[PDB]
RNA sequence: CGAAGGUGUGCUGUGAGGCAUGCUGGAGGUAUCAGAAGUGCGAAUGCUGACAUAAGUAACGAUAAAGCGGGUGAAAAGCCCGCUCGCCGGAAGACCAAGGGUUCCUGUCCAACGUUAAUCGGGGCAGGGUGAGUCGACCCCUAAGGCGAGGCCGAAAGGCGU
RNA sequence: UAAGGUGAUAUGAACCGUUAUAACCGGCGAUUUCCGAAUGGGGAAACCCAGUGUGUUUCGACACACUAUCAUUAACUGAAUCCAUAGGUUAAUGAGGCGAACCGGGGGAACUGAAACAUCUAAGUACCCCGAGGAAAAGAAAUCAACCGAGAUUCCCCCAGUAGCGGCGAGCGAACGGGGAGCAGCCCAGAGCCUGAAUCAGUGUGUGUGUUAGUGGAAGCGUCUGGAAAGGCGCGCGAUACAGGGUGACAGCCCCGUACACAAAAAUGCACAUGCUGUGAGCUCGAUGAGUAGGGCGGGACACGUGGUAUCCUGUCUGAAUAUGGGGGGACCAUCCUCCAAGGCUAAAUACUCCUGACUGACCGAUAGUGAACCAGUACCGUGAGGGAAAGGCGAAAAGAAC
């Protein structure tokens, strides 16, 4: 990733970002009712997140 | 029989509440060598 | 910049087990490995409930100072020591006694 | 008034009890754990989005964190936002 | 505060000394008085904080002299 | 193949001391001749810590008061259940505020805390528990009083005030 | 830079990575809630409440941006009162707050010493306040000297505890001159002639070099004791490296280093070279700092306490001369010598250490050394300002004791 997703367009981040967030929020909610089995998933995500905020925030004002 | 201390939080901030040390340059004093001292709490807070 | 490292087959310098050899299962950031059946340990582990596990005497690796083992040099049979060079654009480990690259 | 975004990171858990159980089989309302800055309304608004249930009412409370001593130094759990989710007559999740 | 506007004449510390030669601290206060003076060049009363000395500044200078320093040093009458 | 230190012993020096060695200890010590001093303790109602004494003495905190049967438990005068007895009742009951801040409820544990035992607890540990348009706060409004753009005043800091 | 990793107590879980987007180290960026100068208004810090402008496959309410005060500048506006001026709105730019010491300035004690005490001392100290910089301040003679001469300021060593001052008590205490560190000189008080000519600052580029990651870095084996060898013994070897640390006892040759040799994509410091905007060089003819110098009165500063007291500052009252002039040479006068006040700038030698890196100690070694070797400005005490501890060591390895 991060060479992948500077290809993609302001408009197609924006879809990811919004796809990586309701993964985020089901992911919440199986750790939190105890049924996630891989702990490590939540950091990827977050982390993907932060990937497609950093790279909208350098196509926007740059 | 009746102590000296009769708690009243109002007061006690009104007293010796952070504002009421950033009034006044003496007071703004005390919090300066409270930071110099390195105390954790400043003033009685929430 | 490691000189001994993760499967190297070394020889032990100092303690009960001079003089013998085994690979290295894996170097700590403490300065000490692991190497097979080299300063074994007959660990008394106490049982633990939560998997009904009992309890048993266990026999492992205990972690031995990394300066305490040599490099094996298989081709002399001898405990070697390790240096760095350049060849191509990669820099190489090379056995100090016979000037070869690992 | 809302944003997806937002109504996505409002919802945390949901919370387990004997309450929280009697509350969904006596009165079909859910108890869950929500962001401690969250509002009725965005709470409201969430529970429909991602559950796709009718929400009838929200009440929430704030649940102030316990202090357990270590000796001559202290620990505080942190206090968050409890919602007690009401949904309308037709259950589902 | 009893500075003079003109001079900058300010109150000055120094001892009363008794015939004992005893030494108490105390002031020399300027010789105030607040003043209007005629501008001709502004058609306008300009009222100054002045001390007998700094009146006699204004009879020797001109009132527009004194009040273009006033204007240098961002002073404001 | 046992340093310093500790603890004995023998010899030696006028003495402060010194040397040898048994035991303890387990990694450091230092001749000689010089060099420098945080250099020698019994007292200062000295300073800090440890430990005695009195002494298994005084006391165990309202003279409202207990008795028994059953239970739990390793153990029960004290905890749980039961039947009695007694005390308060303009309070020793109930409810607010202030102040405290989880002490609340349930399970589990008993070292320390509880002036005793403690299976019990406001004690340890874990989990649970506080749901508002109309109850309070915030909010609108002002009181004493505070702060206060400009301003007036004051070596500076500042004081007063529209 | 790499074969290992996801900071600690602190395991475990789920995972990431191994020749190059694992991790780790450094340069530059992004993000950076709320409180706090806190700045939209408020407020009992981390909270409460707005105005305006914008967004809404939902254009309710939420999200987002701006809106403090003061100073300078500009535009629009605009009284008493005709013009004007005040006032008002908006915009641009700056400030604000924090923090070691050193530094310049405004104020300024007392205990104490005088064997009492008032002059005097302590001392322009402690403290309060304002302001500034890498230094600050000072500074190119209205300075000294002594008839010979020196040549700004600052700092060091002498002169010298001298000459003096002094209830001539207690105390206070120079300078001249000499030896040194360092050395640098300029501009305005204005016009013309020639014109951007010396210098300085802001800043693009280039090179050197320094910093912020790094890279390589020699040479040992046998035997004895021992749990373990670095120790004893035998024989080798490296050394521009025997600084130091670690490793199961004391290691030049086991490990990390050390001597020596090297390295930067990026940012930055300092030099020169060079581009640009602004500033002005040289020459000739001028000009030469007035409520000032001096004086009376009251104080203060000078080592100098009013003394026979020159010099300096000035709160108050006064008040010149104009280079054929004026100041100083310690009352004052003459003579002579020397300098040119009432405008400004200026590097070095000097002072300091919150912090960064390297190194060092006849400094401490847990009642010592920091208050703090340790989760300490903590626990605890106090309404608060404030006060303020105790507390290090299993072992080589947890092999931390299965049963
Ligand atoms: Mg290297
Ligand atoms: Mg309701
Ligand atoms: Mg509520
Ligand atoms: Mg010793
Ligand atoms: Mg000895
Ligand atoms: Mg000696
Ligand atoms: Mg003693
Ligand atoms: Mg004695
Ligand atoms: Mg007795
Ligand atoms: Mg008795
Ligand atoms: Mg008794
Ligand atoms: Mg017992
Ligand atoms: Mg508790
Ligand atoms: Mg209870
Ligand atoms: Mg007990
Ligand atoms: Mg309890
Ligand atoms: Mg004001
Ligand atoms: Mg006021
Ligand atoms: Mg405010
Ligand atoms: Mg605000
Ligand atoms: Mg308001
Ligand atoms: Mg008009
Ligand atoms: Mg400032
Ligand atoms: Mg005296
Ligand atoms: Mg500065
Ligand atoms: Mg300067
Ligand atoms: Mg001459
Ligand atoms: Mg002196
Ligand atoms: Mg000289
Ligand atoms: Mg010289
Ligand atoms: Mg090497
Ligand atoms: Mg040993
Ligand atoms: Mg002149
Ligand atoms: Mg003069
Ligand atoms: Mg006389
Ligand atoms: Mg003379
Ligand atoms: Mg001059
Ligand atoms: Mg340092
Ligand atoms: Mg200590
Ligand atoms: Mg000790």
């Amino acid at each position: 990733k991060a060479k992948e997703l500077r290809e993609k367009s302001v408009e197609e981040l924006n879809t990811e970002l919004l796809n990586l967030l309701r993964e985020q929020f089901n992911l919440r909610m199986q750790a939190a009712s105890g049924q996630l089995q891989q702990s490590h998933l939540l950091k990827q995500v977050r982390r993907d997140v932060a990937r497609v905020k950093t790279l909208l925030n350098e196509k926007a004002g740059a | 029989m009746k102590r000296t201390f009769q708690p009243s939080v109002l007061k006690r901030n009104r007293s010796h509440g952070f504002r009421a040390r950033m009034a006044t340059k003496n007071g703004r004093q005390v919090l300066a060598r409270r930071r110099a001292k390195g105390r954790a709490r400043l003033t009685v807070s929430k | 910049a490691a000189k001994i490292r993760r499967d190297d087959e070394v020889i032990v310098l100092t303690g009960k087990d001079k003089g013998k050899r085994g690979k290295v299962k894996n170097v700590l950031s403490s300065g000490k490995v692991i190497v097979e059946g080299i300063n074994l340990v007959k660990k008394h582990q106490k049982p633990v409930p939560a998997l009904n596990q009992p309890g048993g005497i266990v026999e492992k690796e205990a972690a031995i100072q990394v300066s305490n083992v040599a490099i094996f040099n298989a081709a002399t049979g001898k405990a070697d020591r390790v240096g760095f060079r350049f060849e191509d654009g990669k820099k190489v480990r090379f056995f100090k006694s016979n000037s070869e690259t690992i | 008034m809302i944003r997806e975004e937002r109504l996505l990171k409002v919802l945390r858990a949901p919370h387990v009890s004997e309450k929280a159980s009697t509350a969904m089989e006596k009165s079909n309302t859910i108890v869950l754990k929500v962001a401690k800055d969250a509002t009725k309304a965005e709470i409201k608004a969430a529970v429909q989005k991602l559950f796709e249930v009718e929400v009838e009412v929200v009440n929430t409370l704030v649940v102030k964190g316990k202090v357990k001593r270590h000796g001559q130094r202290i620990g505080r759990r942190s206090d968050w936002k409890k919602a007690y989710v009401t949904l309308k007559e037709g259950q589902n999740l | 505060s009893r500075v003079c506007q003109v001079t900058g004449k300010r109150p000055v510390t120094g001892n009363n000394r008794s015939h004992a030669l005893n030494a108490t601290k105390r002031r020399f206060l300027p010789n105030l008085h607040s003043h209007r003076f005629w501008v001709e060049s502004e058609k306008r009363f300009v009222t100054l904080r002045v001390s007998a000395k700094g009146m006699r500044v204004i009879d020797k200078k001109g009132i527009d002299t004194v009040l273009a320093e006033l204007r240098a040093r961002g002073e404001k009458y």
